[PDB]
């Protein structure tokens, strides 16, 4: 009853290049309890087609999941991960920052 | 390299109606190979690696039977533990179980483990000798006595030392093409100018397997931990992993800093330096 | 290969 907030990374499976098919990932970890809602956003709109890994957890018992969807990046499309969990009073939104 | 087989079980009670949501995943090292989800339609243990599809319908039958036995133990435990903790029926609760075995480079038994948690905290765990138990509180103490009189540790010891390692070795053989392959990290460094006097160097490691890796920075050949940021290792989604480590540096002094990468797949560590 | 059958707590 320790609740733990999720850490969130947003990134691509492969090095990101315009016009090349890829996968946009949202990796959510360190959270408890397990119920969580993760949306991947494209220019602020929910992407419908999102899959996720099978729930597992770390040695400290905190959960992690990977949400992912196929995409072809372009120069002007902005992407983001939107996460809600009991520990958060509103949705947390992390932008995909390719150029790190 | 050492290897490990590990199973992870989560049950989450559903107060209004019905049995708990149950999810089970099996790993060999960092590779998911099986799953069961009480919400999926098949109601069978399902393959998640190509090399486990070699196993015959008797394996699948046996794994499905066992995994539903696990689900039923957790369903019961959620009820028992609720009562032990004097909790109402209104709240969702969670039980998590993890067990498995590690073997060394010779593939001989190294370590086994079997741990259980209620609502995200330690409940009970098998000790290292696999002969007795660590109970975190008095509820768990009651469980420990039950499992002692029922010689549970002995049955688990037989499995963790015997069967677990035996099937791990089978899996390592059958999945050898991927499971006995190490993928060294693919590295590079980027540079980002914060202000006129401050720059960030990020040392990236992509596409490595297994997940275990060390990235560290040095300045003029000694370790540097201040002004560094190291993200959690993360799955690429294609079975490999990614990580990076960043250091902030005074603009112009980039050349003093070196990122060092260690990994099972790199015969010696690798050093990266900005130039680039 | 799963263990045969967890014992209830």
């Amino acid at each position: 009853m320790i609740q733990r907030t999720p850490k969130i990374q947003v990134y691509s499976r492969h090095p990101a290049e315009n016009g090349k098919s890829n996968f946009l990932n949202c990796y959510v970890s360190g959270f408890h309890p397990s119920d969580i809602e993760v949306d991947l956003l494209k220019n602020g709109e929910r992407i419908e087609k999102v899959e996720h890994s099978d729930l597992s957890f770390s040695k400290d018992w905190s959960f992690y999941l990977l949400y992912y969807t196929e995409f072809t990046p372009t120069e002007k499309d902005e992407y983001a991960c939107r996460v809600n969990h009991v520990t958060l009073s509103q949705p947390k939104i992390v932008k995909w920052d390719r150029d790190m | 390299g050492s290897h490990s087989m590990r199973y992870f079980f989560t049950s989450v009670s559903r107060p209004g109606r019905g049995e708990p949501r149950f999810i089970a995943v099996g790993y060999v090292d960092d590779t998911q190979f099986v799953r069961f989800d009480s919400d999926a339609a098949s109601q069978r243990m399902e393959p998640r690696a190509p090399w486990i599809e070699q196993e015959g319908p008797e394996y699948w039958d046996g794994e499905t039977r066992k995994v539903k036995a696990h689900s039923q133990t957790h369903r019961v435990d959620l009820g028992t533990l609720r009562g032990y903790y004097n909790q109402s029926e209104a709240g969702s609760h969670t039980v998590q179980r993890m067990y498995g075995c590690d073997v060394g480079s010779d593939w001989r038994f190294l370590r086994g483990y079997h741990q259980y948690a209620y609502d995200g905290k330690d409940y009970i765990a098998l000790k290292e000798d696999l002969r007795s138990w660590t109970a975190a509180d008095m509820a768990a103490q009651t469980t420990k006595h039950k499992w002692e009189a029922a010689h549970v540790a002995e049955q688990l010891r037989a499995y963790l030392e015997g069967t677990c390692v035996e099937w791990l070795r089978r899996y390592l053989e059958n999945g050898k093409e991927t499971l006995q392959r190490t993928d060294a990290p693919k590295t590079h460094m980027t540079h980002h100018a914060v202000s006129d006097h401050e720059a960030t160097l990020r040392c990236w490691a992509l596409s490595f397997y297994p997940a275990e890796i060390t990235l560290t920075w040095q300045r003029d050949g000694e370790d540097q931990t201040q002004d560094t940021e190291l993200v959690e290792t993360r799955p690429a989604g294609d079975g490999t992993f990614q990580k990076w480590a960043a250091v902030v540096v005074p603009s112009g002094q980039e050349q003093r800093y070196t990122c060092h990468v260690q990994h099972e797949g790199l015969p010696k560590p690798l050093t990266l330096r900005w130039e680039p | 290969y799963l263990e045969p059958g967890p014992v209830t707590a």
